[PDB]
């Protein structure tokens, strides 16, 4: 490349995938596409390991309420970077809450295709779609 | 300022599972009760049932029904009277957050339209009412009497039952919506037909509501606007104006909702449609959907990230740090403040020379500022002459016109003293 | 849509009108030079009362226009005002500036400043036919009517017992001469409004309070020397 | 349409590096001959395209071309750090007469560092550091890797043309100018360098 | 109910005072002097405490009132001398709370004309400490000398019932001057801070000023948001229609 | 956009700051709506994008105490006036009958919602006076203990 | 000068204005010399 | 200009711009000068095509 290039942070693609759920998740279709960073930060420990997920954020966690709002700042943080790049929209007089996009669907580009997965993530990175961590 | 009120007040409110069922099953047995009293000794029976059901048994149940109950009394709940032949010799009541708090749960289902109708009918027939009587006329009692007590009381009343009904119908909403998001989870694919009936008819319930409510905010208003002209028949019928002012915004506010809903859910519905057209067009089946939660379940497995662009930022150069001015300045401190005075000499030689000029407008004797300046200047010295003809002419010239100056012909400039000081003034003759 | 569009600016305009025409009422017959009151004139304008009315009973008439790919909705309500009422004869300005303009309510009122100037009636106040001092006092008039409806509107958020100070300037007031400067005065006391004025004379001797200032070169830089006055001796 | 010159400026095989460097911020000098000679030709069109961007294409008095972005700049903005400029400044000053004899244009790490620790005041190497520090190693040892960084930072630049190794040894283009102050009639440049840095 | 009222006026290392404090009238307080005296600059430190934004701040000649004159200056910098400056307002509440606003100006160093603004606030200062004391500190005989504002902290700081706060925002400076019912109007936005500069603006030059008689209507007349909303709801709609017709 | 701001002035009046103003406000309205006593509606126009409305539950409890306590027995009268008007109205339109629809629009739409409520208005104002001879009887304890 | 400064060198004019014959009008009178 | 600016007193911003027109005459000289000089280079500019 003549453009430089970067890879999102493993958290990013948490914070993407949950992103891809909530824009397919039939129960919150009350929201109307219109989420909050809290309810963002429910659905991740609802279906992610909550300790386990935040050994990232800090290696000496053990379920600290200082390194649980540590990990809430985290996901914010992630979540302006992903609005950086056009995953999603802050309101035009909220910056608290925010519209989903379409191009969430890039961070299931995994599992979009009905093979073994281990196959598929080499396909990617071949194509460099993906690199590893 | 009501925060205060409210800090002082110290009210909050509690109602455990055990104890928002006793107070559920005391206001069903009032209901049900022939004339509307509740002696404890049926109390304490009820809250045994109720406990009974529960299945927990912290204490014995006469000191838990002791307790609840008098917490209930403290917590504005129930009301207590003492009655010794009542059984359990005491009468217990709901008091109106206790018939709040019940009703709040309890209502008969009330979205049915000819329900919102009858109170309209209702409505129009007692304001009309109330319309004609105000128009009639009549004293301060019989104002009072049918104004006052009839409209107000009925028209608050019915209102708030309207109002009470548009809140049904958004708790309905609610549940519509909730109801279509747990049928898409269970059907996905098959749930696309339900969940378009279910919103086809929640559209056309609330364009009935719509419907019914425009058909009678117009003549409304119009009685509104009837019994605005028929107030003013009285001095003492202000308070009625408020309600003719107020029970306006609440009817129009009512209307308002009524479309407002409407333009809410009519955007909502689009959405669901979007979603379905969106959502579960390209994951019919929905395999997607399970096999995205198990990669996010177990991504770590297999971790892999996105590449993006990242081009470099354009660095640019800091402008120069702003640097103050510092240099310790240090200065004598001002004295106590001095004063001086006004001289008022002006103000004597005024009043001398309006007293002194009295005469000519008293008299309406024609004023010739040359002689009359020239009289005056000889008893003052030289240097003091203009202060002085300035002033005098201020005096001279508020006193009529002179009604040669239409004439087109030039006033000449007579000396009024030595030294060389002349003037141009005519004769001031119209006073 | 539209018909409750155009029923919302009607109701929002006569409530507007009602409150200005009850403050009105809030001035006493200043004395100006020949200027012996302010008023303030607030109407409905017909040129956007056609507008309301076509878009409240004839909006699908001219649907033609309002459709069209190369008309935003703002060029098209410019376009449509140009269409009806067409002796206006706007200038240069563009068909986006205008039609945003028209986007509000407040537009729609033509809203100025009348003078009951010596015996000639109520005449529209224009810069160009007042005097000096008329136009200073119609100016400090306006600006207390709009410091007062400042005040009005805030009289929600504010606590119950605050009422906030006012003050206000005036530079160059030998400008004024002693009625105007009277007038002034009691406007400003009838509404607890303090001023602060500058004159080189001493131009109010007999009211308030009044300093001199005196500024004095001194060792190769300046000092002012401020001395207190007092209206009699 | 657009401008005829512009297309054949823009279609020419050398432009994606040179339009990727400038928007990275690099200055193009008289050393790079293809470069220079093509922004020479082209400049006449390249300034309204990069204008377009609300950004001009400025040709220093020396010669070199670079972008400078407006308030209302289009490419993503950046600011250098403190001690970046106190770098830059110091490499102007060493653009020296001496220098021929001193180094030959070629210059080390160890020398930039000197210069900079007895040349500048100590706030405002603590304030680069940390405000605590006081004559420490470690404090020393971060601010040797943080002067390290930012040569990195000004190679990125095109200020420092780095010697081809591992090792920190380098030469200055003319570009560094910019750090430089004005020059007058009469005027000694180390004075006026020295009393800017100052 | 007993309006609040501006008890006094202070000023420090000005052009021309050095640590000068003129007592307000209840009603009026005049100024006079020869041409020069210095009134138009106690006017400009007046209006300078009370809006220190510093794009709005421009003292223009009462002469050119609001003719463009080209001078790329707005005057304030010629306006105060080298050093520390300060501009404050004592003002008693309608509860009878003596409080010291103000605001600490300061050339910037350089051939641009540049000043540096920085406000705060003091509550519960005795009504016995008058602010041109408390400004500076007695050094010398009879010399006393001007003290920054950490200096000020610390000062205020040490002595009892006394809240000092500096603000990092002419924001929050006017949200709690308008709390302590200074300022009529809450200036949340930018363009309340520009209206309420013009208002004060043209009362200071005096008269008609251009610019408030041709916006009128923003002047006087709320902002209402139900006509906005009806509006976009009437432009959603029309948005539509061109969809399905295109 | 308002609850917010509602909300930062009930948590100034009442002088607690356990985390910021946003995070409380957030955790009292979400807490509120899944309490039953407001409802929300996605709406992005709105001043922050969201449109909050007074649950039934929320009106009644409200309601509670903020409601004026009315004893004047001028009410009573009123609501009895209207009572018998709609009343009598009712009765003679089920006397004169009709075909089911009618006998519907003029006995059970218009009778059953009308003097339902007003039946219950008339207990809540009998309520009201409990209220107000508990009421006294605290005063008179508590004046008994004063003098 | 609206009556504020008196000038005692050169030609002075006094002017008031008034209602006459339903008219307005500017009476005026002159001074000079003075000095 | 020059009466108005009096008039209403003060440093008249159009006086300030044109102060060079205003304050300086305009001399025929050097314009009948730079007319010769033209001529020159048209004669020259005739001679070299
Ligand atoms: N920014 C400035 N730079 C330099 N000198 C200034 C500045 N501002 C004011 N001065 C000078 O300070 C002195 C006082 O000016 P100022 O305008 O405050 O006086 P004043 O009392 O209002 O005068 P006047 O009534 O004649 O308008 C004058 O010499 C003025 O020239
Ligand atoms: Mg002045």
């Amino acid at each position: 490349t003549l453009i430089p290039r970067s890879v999102l942070s493993e958290l990013d693609m948490m914070v993407g995938k949950i992103l891809c759920y909530l824009y397919l998740s039939p129960e919150r279709l009350a929201n109307q596409g219109i989420f909050t960073s809290q309810e963002l930060y429910e659905e991740l420990i609802s279906l992610a390991d909550e300790g386990k997920l935040m050994k990232f954020v800090n290696q000496r966690s053990s379920g600290s309420d200082l390194d649980k709002q540590k990990l809430q700042e985290k996901v914010r943080t992630t979540l302006n970077r992903l609005r950086r790049l056009g995953m999603v929209y802050f309101l035009p007089n909220n910056n608290n809450k925010f519209t989903i996009t379409e191009a969430v669907f890039r961070f299931g580009a995994d599992v979009r295709s009905g093979d073994d997965p281990r196959e598929i993530q080499l396909r990617m990175i071949r194509d460099g779609e993906a690199m590893p961590v | 300022e009501l925060v205060s009120w409210a800090r002082k007040n110290d009210f909050s409110i509690s109602l455990p599972v055990e104890r928002l069922a006793f107070l559920m099953a005391i206001a069903v047995l009032n209901s049900e009760r022939l004339d509307g009293e509740m002696s404890e000794g049926e109390l304490i029976d009820a809250f045994r049932e109720v406990c009974k059901g529960f299945e927990q048994t912290a204490e014995s149940v006469a000191v838990r029904a002791n307790n609840a109950i008098n917490d209930m009394v403290r917590q504005k709940l129930l009301n207590r009277f003492t009655s010794e032949l009542a059984d359990g010799n005491a009468i217990y009541r709901l008091t109106p957050l206790g018939i709040s708090i019940s009703d709040y749960y309890i209502r008969q289902r009330e979205f049915s339209t000819l329900r919102l109708s009858m109170q309209l009918s209702i409505v129009a027939n007692e304001l009309h009412r109330a319309a004609e009587a105000a128009e009639e006329g009549g004293d301060e009692f019989h104002w009072h009497r049918n104004v006052f007590a009839p409209l107000k009381y009925s028209v608050a009343e019915i209102f708030d039952s309207i109002d009470m009904s548009q809140r049904l119908m958004d708790e309905q909403q609610n549940f519509v919506k909730e109801d279509i998001a747990a049928l898409l989870n269970q059907d996905w694919q098959a749930a696309i037909a339900n969940c378009e009936q279910l919103l086809s008819e929640t559209s056309g319930t609330l364009r009935e509501l719509q419907d019914t409510l425009e058909a009678a905010g117009d003549k409304l208003q119009a009685n509104l606007l009837r019994i605005q002209d028929a107030n003013m028949g009285s001095g003492g019928s202000e308070l009625v104006d408020k309600l003719v002012f107020d029970l306006q915004s609440k009817l129009d506010r009512i209307i308002s909702w009524g479309q407002q809903a409407i333009d809410l859910w009519i955007g909502y519905d689009r959405h669901v449609h979007k979603f379905i057209r969106t959502a579960i067009d390209m994951d019919k089946n929905r395999i997607f959907s399970q096999r995205l939660r198990q990669s996010v379940q177990h991504y770590f497995d297999n971790p892999w990230t996105l590449t993006v662009a990242n081009a470099e930022r354009l660095l640019d150069m800091r402008d120069e740090e702003l640097a103050l001015r510092n240099e310790e300045v240090t200065g004598e401190l001002p004295l106590e403040l001095e004063y001086e005075e006004f001289s008022e000499i002006n103000d004597q030689l005024a009043a001398m020379i309006e007293k002194a000029l009295l005469v000519y407008q008293q008299e309406q004797r024609p004023l010739d500022l040359g002689a009359v300046l020239r009289d005056y200047l000889a008893q003052h010295p030289l240097p003091r002459h203009f202060d002085v003809a300035r002033i005098l002419v201020d005096q001279a010239v508020r006193l009529g016109v002179a009604e040669a100056d239409f004439s087109g012909l030039p006033a000449e400039w007579l000396a009024i003293n030595d030294y060389g000081a002349k003037v141009q003034a005519h004769v001031i003759d119209t006073y | 849509s539209s018909k409750s569009v155009a029923n919302i600016i009607r109701k929002t305009i006569q409530r507007e009108q009602n409150r200005i025409r009850m403050l009105n009422q809030g001035l006493q017959a200043v004395s100006f030079g020949q200027v012996r009151g302010v008023r303030l004139n607030v109407n409905v304008r017909e040129s956007h009362a056609i507008l309301l009315d076509v878009l409240s009973e004839q909006q699908e008439q001219h649907q033609d226009l309002f459709n069209s790919q190369r008309l935003t909705f703002s060029e098209a309500m410019a376009k449509l005002y140009q269409r009806l009422n067409p002796q206006v004869d706007m200038g240069q300005r563009l068909p986006q500036t205008i039609g945003e303009e028209l986007l509000d309510y407040r537009n729609y009122l033509e809203l100025d400043v009348e003078v009951n100037r010596g015996s000639d009636g109520w005449l529209k106040a224009e810069s160009g036919a007042l005097s000096t001092g008329e136009a200073i006092g119609t100016g400090m008039s306006i600006l207390v009517m709009v410091v007062q409806s400042w005040e009005e509107e805030s009289r929600r958020l504010r606590g119950k017992d605050i009422s906030p100070c006012r003050l206000l300037f005036l530079d160059q007031a030998a400008r004024l001469d002693a009625k105007s400067i009277a007038t002034l005065f009691e406007l400003c006391e009838r509404l607890q409004m303090q001023l602060i004025i500058a004159a080189p004379e001493n131009i109010s001797p007999e009211k308030g309070t009044t300093y001199k200032l005196v500024r004095k070169v001194f060792k190769n830089h300046e000092h002012v020397h401020v001395v207190g006055l007092r209206g009699f001796g | 349409f657009m401008p005829v010159k512009l297309a054949q400026a823009l279609a020419n095989s050398l432009f994606p590096e040179l339009d990727s460097q400038l928007r990275a911020g690099r200055h193009i000098g008289i050393d790079d001959l293809d470069n220079h000679a093509f922004l020479m030709d082209f400049q006449e069109q390249l300034e309204e395209f990069y204008a377009r961007y609300n950004v001009e294409l400025i040709r220093a008095p020396e010669g070199f071309f670079y972008l400078r972005p407006r308030s209302t700049t289009l490419i993503p903005r950046s600011v250098l750090s403190e001690l970046d400029m106190m770098v830059g400044k110091i490499l102007c000053y060493l653009y020296l007469s001496p220098e021929r004899l001193a180094n030959q244009g070629i210059f080390t790490s160890q020398e930039l560092y000197e210069e900079l620790i007895s040349l500048a005041d100590e706030g405002k190497l603590m304030k680069f550091v940390n405000q605590r520090s006081s004559g420490s190693d470690l404090d020393k040892q971060k601010l040797q890797e943080k002067v390290r960084t930012t040569l990195n930072r000004l190679r990125r630049l095109g200020m420092v043309y780095f010697l081809p190794n591992n090792n920190n040894k380098f030469t200055i283009t003319e570009a560094v100018f910019r750090f430089g102050a004005d020059v007058r009639s009469g005027d000694d440049p180390r004075e006026i360098q020295l009393r800017m840095i100052r | 109910i007993e309006r609040g009222k501006f008890r006094s006026l202070t000023l420090v290392n000005w052009n021309g005072f050095f640590a000068r404090t003129f007592d307000l009238d209840e009603l009026v307080t005049t100024l006079s002097g020869g041409n020069g005296a210095g009134k138009s600059t106690t006017m400009a430190a007046f209006v300078t405490a009370l809006i220190p934004d510093l794009t709005l701040l421009h003292f223009r000649n009462t002469t050119e009132a609001g003719a463009t004159s080209g001078s790329r200056d707005k005057g304030l910098h010629g306006k105060l001398r080298a050093g520390v400056c300060y501009s404050t307002l004592d003002v008693i509440n309608s509860r009878h709370q003596r409080v010291v606003v103000g605001v600490r100006l300061q050339q910037v160093a350089g051939r641009d004309r540049k000043v540096d603004i920085k406000p705060f606030m003091i509550q519960g200062l005795p009504t016995a400490i008058q602010p041109t004391q408390l400004l500076t500190e007695n050094v010398g005989e009879r010399q006393a000398r001007v003290l920054p504002l950490n200096e000020l902290k610390d000062r205020l700081d040490e002595m009892e019932g006394v809240q000092f706060k500096q603000f990092n925002s002419i924001t929050d400076y006017h949200a709690q001057m308008f709390d302590l019912g200074v300022i009529p109007k809450r200036l949340r936005s930018a363009s309340d801070r520009s209206k309420f500069y013009r208002l004060i603006e043209a009362s200071l030059y005096g008269g008609i000023s251009s610019a408030i008689t041709r916006s009128l209507r923003d002047y006087l007349l709320p902002e209402n948001s139900g006509v906005r909303k009806a509006f976009q709801d009437m432009e959603a709609a029309l948005r539509e229609n061109r969809i399905t017709l295109e």
